[PDB]
């Protein structure tokens, strides 16, 4: 018992449920089914308007994301980016790809023990709502992270 | 004293030195025993504590260690540990008078190459063994503040000596793993240089064999017939150039 | 030692993956058996990555592992 | 047959194939006459028979 650690390190399910409740009421979608977990971020709170640049206040939200991500034992994390149609196809494809690269690199720089980090963007080909009046304010412009908790 | 030692003997002629020396003699035969005990306990504590610190520090940078010390890339095609070679330059020996021997360079086979089952990592070379000791078992005890403070200072010296001993242990280990890795690198260099015969491995393979109770479907026998060794036919020595 | 705290409590310990199951359907953080996927990155004892401690009864301070190498780092000095 | 025995069982090149005990330890049967061991930290079982 002093020789064998009682649990995985730095873990408390009460902290897990409390911080995911705070995240859900703050505005980030958290979805749990089976052992798989999906977290969705609307883009307007993170980036600038049609821009692959990082707002300064978003670093706190990224740190909260990293703190919740630390509390799980993973193998592979996947990052997907999505947008609305603005000019072209490849313009928003590059915007999604660059945003995914940015968030993946900062996530790896922070301390999460992933083995695989996958990143890709899709542009404006997979909408979740046919209502498309807003631009970057529209909620279908988004970034998803998917993973599966293992054992 | 004995510096301006005529005056030193004249100071020894004074009687207060006599009544200091006579009381100090019985302490002199007494207090020296505790010093080695202080040295031993400081040595044990310092060695163990420095060992724990260096094992933690070694665990801190584990990924870069496997990054630099890739055994697994160095293996040959039939899972062969490469042999070890030693190179020396500018050899001179003086046997006696009327005897001087001169060599330009020399090479030595250290470990002949053989079969292997898994690439050895660094942990059998670089890990420091740790145990936890929890038994200060000292017969001696101080009596006065003088005994306490000399116990303190000799404890400090033993603590530092234990630290130095652990660091020397690390230095010996890192030298050993350095020479092993350098020998393998030099094998690759000389095999490119075409001064060493490659390993040569024969094989036979037989089909189904056994009795009516035991079978093996395919039974392959693999055996190495030629140990890698240096050649002395010097005319077949490959060159080198750069641009 | 509350493992399913802010949960429904402890249901039972699975013996396959060695994890507790809370009363809500989540795998808890705690372990529940010794045969688990459980990370160990530190060890004790002497003669590690060697033959272990030889079972001899040496009066001298040297202890030599079963591969024949001497562990002076655990062997007490003169 | 004479008063002295004779055979030629040399077989100088051929290695032994494998021990039969590997199949029993594959199926999970402990090898006979051995004793169990203690494994903790992974998902494994182990035994010690002939100091092997």
């Amino acid at each position: 018992v002093p020789k064998l650690p009682c649990r995985v390190d730095g873990a408390c399910d009460a902290t897990i449920i409390k911080m995911m409740t705070d995240l859900n009421k703050k505005g980030i979608k958290v979805a749990s089914v089976g052992q798989n977990y999906l977290i969705s971020i609307p883009a307007s709170a993170l980036f600038a308007d049609q821009s692959p640049r990082l707002n300064w206040a978003s670093y706190s939200l990224l740190n909260e994301i990293a703190a919740f991500l630390k509390q799980f034992r993973k193998i592979a994390i996947t990052v997907t980016s999505y947008s609305s149609k603005y000019v072209s196809v490849k313009r928003e494809r590059a915007l999604t790809l660059a945003r995914s690269r940015v968030v993946s690199e900062y996530l790896w720089s922070q301390g999460v023990d992933s083995r695989i980090i996958f990143t890709q963007g899709l542009g404006s080909d997979k909408p979740i709502t046919s209502y498309t009046l807003g631009g970057d304010r529209s909620p279908n412009a988004r970034v998803e992270i998917t993973f599966r908790r293992a054992v | 004293g004995d510096t301006g030692s005529l005056a030193g003997l004249q100071a020894m002629a004074d009687s207060k030195y006599t009544r200091a020396q006579k009381k100090q003699k019985m302490g002199k035969i007494r207090e020296m025993a505790l010093k080695e005990t202080a040295l031993s306990v400081g040595a044990q504590a310092g060695l163990a504590w420095r060992a724990k610190i260096i094992d933690e520090q070694l665990n801190k940078q584990a990924r870069n260690l496997d990054a630099i010390y890739d055994f697994n890339s160095l293996v040959l095609e039939h899972n062969i540990l490469p042999p070890v070679l030693l190179e020396g330059r500018n050899t001179l020996n003086l046997a006696d008078a009327q005897s001087i021997r001169i060599s330009d360079r020399t090479y030595k086979v250290a470990k002949q190459a053989h079969f292997i089952t898994t690439p050895p990592t660094w942990r059998q070379y670089l890990w420091m063994d740790y145990v936890k000791p929890e038994a200060p078992n000292v017969t001696l005890l101080p009596k006065t503040k003088a005994e306490k403070e000399i116990w303190c200072i000799y404890t400090e010296r033993g603590w530092k000596n234990g630290i130095d001993q652990a660091n020397t242990i690390l230095e010996e280990n890192i030298a050993r793993i350095k020479e092993d890795f350098g020998g393998m690198i030099l094998y690759r260099k000389l095999l490119a240089m075409n001064m060493v015969s490659p390993p040569y491995v024969s094989h036979t393979d037989l089909g189904v064999t056994g009795d009516g109770s035991e079978i093996h479907i395919d039974d392959r026998v693999l055996r190495i017939t030629a140990l890698p060794e240096l050649n002395v036919n010097s005319a077949e020595w490959r060159a080198a150039v750069a641009k | 030692d509350g493992c399913c705290s802010k949960m429904g409590g402890i249901n039972y310990c699975d013996s396959s993956a060695g994890r507790l199951v809370c009363n809500n359907g989540f795998y808890s953080t705690c372990y529940c058996t010794r045969h688990a996927v459980m990370d160990l990155q530190f060890l004790m004892g002497c003669c590690l990555w060697h033959g272990g401690v030889y079972p001899q009864l040496n009066s001298s301070g040297l202890v030599v592992c079963n591969d024949g190498y001497v562990s002076e780092e655990c062997s007490l000095q003169k | 047959y004479g008063p002295n025995a004779k055979s030629m069982p040399t077989e100088e090149g051929i290695p032994p194939s494998a021990n039969d005990l590997l199949l029993h330890v594959l199926e999970g049967v402990p090898p006979p006459g051995s004793r169990r061991l203690v494994v903790s930290g992974g998902d494994a079982r182990a035994w010690l028979s002939n100091e092997k």
